[PDB]
């Protein structure tokens, strides 16, 4: 693929040899790049930019030039926008085919559900150039599933809908009220707050029961056994699954016939099954070489038997996570972040 | 043998999600307003249709253009019983047909909810949407009731035949 080569050339040019160590501040975190990274901005600030350019031409423009961090952000938005435009439907189709095949096989799981909301595409539309919020989103989804276990309905579903709504608002700001624009921005700065004061670093509250790493790092089958364990039945199981550079979530909630087993990859979406067997099938084939091979694409390490392992699995304490307050001096909890509005009742402009 | 990507759009409440799952699962599913999209692959004769059901609420209609990639067919679904919004449907259809990315897409209109009592019929929808004005466009209009499934495979059959 031309795209894969070009997208890798582009990537190299963002982590450059003027600060070799993967210890120096990455440019995607900087205020200048992040101000740059938005639609309709390269045409204002980048000499030689034209909107009819291909990806390859944009990446040529990027690597040949002498650019400020802001100019780099604007070009990054244009390159990433087009790259996601070329790939995201292919990828979604692939995830859906695996879901539907498992859901439909043998005895159909009539309660199986999928909701796709690919974060990279929605965050690019939302003019957020940080490069992903898999960790904040995974944590918010685990809180949502704690809340749903205790009886709230559709909390994770609505978080994901609100990502769509924020992306509609932020990409087309003049169509919505000032209040809606402020709402969308506030949703996204909440993800950033969670990253800035990550509750796993918080020693005054313990949001986690157990961290499984290094020596006792879990395989995919280990995650499956923990989620589908009948000993739990009644109680929520809430795991955060950490690859080296990407976070995901998995859960069990509900009792008896309302018990559901779910998985959230922020890059794809949420799936839930009522069948434990089907949940196990999905996760195995999602990560497994034999099928979607996400274990390789998220670059999981291996144990001595050569099986893929997560860097870390966190067994979450949901009620404590729910009450965590990511910003000092602001009462809003993880649950309150889930409840933030985007659209409100004002008719569209 | 042939994969064809289909974009399905229309105003909220048109029936798009109902149609998708009627076709895919053979069932009527209880739906909510789609904020996001659904997608399914529907095998029909030689063709794998990947059908993109995108939400039609006004506040997320600007997102429709993010689903245009490599799309061979457009399904526009109109609530035949919604006389108040039919000119709005027409405006939204025409905005899509204006997009250079879709210039070669075939267009199948589903005149849905034919079972409701004040439903405009196919000929009337054809005039209200201005379909006859469509120059340089392979199009077709099929009267449907999603909940019974009447018309849906006739629609699909035409589309399949155009795309082969
Ligand atoms: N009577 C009747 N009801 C229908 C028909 N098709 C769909 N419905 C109903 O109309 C309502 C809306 O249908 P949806 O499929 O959710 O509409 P949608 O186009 O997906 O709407 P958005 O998700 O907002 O874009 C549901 O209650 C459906 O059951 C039909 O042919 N006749
Ligand atoms: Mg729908």
């Amino acid at each position: 693929m031309g795209l894969e080569k070009d997208f890798k050339r582009y990537g190299d040019a963002l982590k450059p040899d003027t600060s070799v160590p993967g210890k120096s501040k990455d440019i995607r975190t900087t205020k200048d790049f992040l101000n740059g990274y938005k639609n309709d901005h390269a045409k204002e600030i980048v000499d030689g930019f034209r909107s009819d350019m291909s990806i390859k031409q944009l990446v040529d423009l990027f690597v040949k030039g002498s650019w400020s961090a802001e100019q780099k952000g604007a070009l990054a938005w244009e390159i990433e926008s087009r790259a996601l435009k070329v790939t995201f439907q292919n990828k979604s189709e692939k995830y859906n085919r695996l879901f539907r095949e498992i859901a439909s096989a043998g005895v159909v799981d009539a309660k199986a559900t999928e909701q796709l909301a690919p974060q990279l595409m929605l965050l690019n539309l939302s003019n957020d150039g940080f490069g992903g919020r898999s960790d904040p989103l995974s944590k918010l989804v685990l809180v949502a599933k704690q809340l749903e276990n205790d009886g709230q309905v559709g909390v994770a579903r609505q978080l994901l809908e609100k990502m769509y709504s924020a992306a509609a608002v932020l990409s087309n700001p003049t169509l919505y009220s000032d209040s809606e624009n402020a709402n969308a921005s506030k949703l996204l700065s909440s993800l950033a707050a969670i990253h800035a004061k990550n509750p796993m670093h918080d020693t005054s509250m313990k949001v986690w029961q157990e961290k499984l790493e290094g020596k006792q790092a879990l395989t995919v089958n280990g995650v499956v056994e923990k989620i589908t364990d009948a000993s739990a039945n009644g109680k929520p199981v809430l795991l955060e699954l950490d690859a080296p550079g990407h976070a995901m979530a998995a859960w069990a909630k509900g009792s008896g016939d309302d018990r559901v087993y779910g998985f959230y990859d922020p890059n794809a979406g949420i799936v839930e099954f009522s069948s434990a067997e089907k949940f196990g099938d999905y996760l195995t084939r999602f990560f497994g070489k034999s099928d979607l091979n996400m274990a390789q694409s998220y670059k999981l390490g291996k144990n001595d038997a050569g099986e893929a392992i997560f860097n870390r699995v966190v067994v979450m304490d949901g009620n404590t996570l729910a009450s965590y307050k990511p910003t000092f001096g602001d009462k809003t909890t993880m649950q309150g972040i889930l409840d933030l509005p985007v659209f409100d009742a004002t008719p569209m402009k | 043998k042939k994969e064809m990507r289909i974009l399905m759009v229309g105003l909220d409440a048109a029936g798009k999600t109902t149609i998708l799952y009627k076709l895919k699962l053979g069932e009527i599913v209880t739906t909510i307003p789609t904020i996001g999209f659904n997608v399914e692959t529907v095998e029909y004769k030689n063709i794998s249709f990947t059908v993109w059901d995108v939400g039609g609420l006004d506040k997320i209609r600007p997102l429709w253009r993010h689903y245009f990639q490599n799309t061979q067919g457009l399904i526009f679904v109109v609530d035949s019983n919604d006389r108040e919004r039919v000119n709005e449907a027409r405006e939204e259809l025409m905005r899509m047909l204006a997009e250079d990315e879709l210039r070669d897409a075939v267009l199948l209109v589903f005149a849905n909810k034919q079972d409701l009592p004040n439903a405009m019929n196919a000929a009337e929808i054809t005039d209200k949407l201005g379909l006859h004005s469509l120059r340089h466009r392979n199009w077709y209009i099929q009267a449907t009731c999603a909940t019974s499934g009447d018309g849906l495979y006739e629609g699909l059959d035409w589309l399949a035949n155009q795309l082969e």
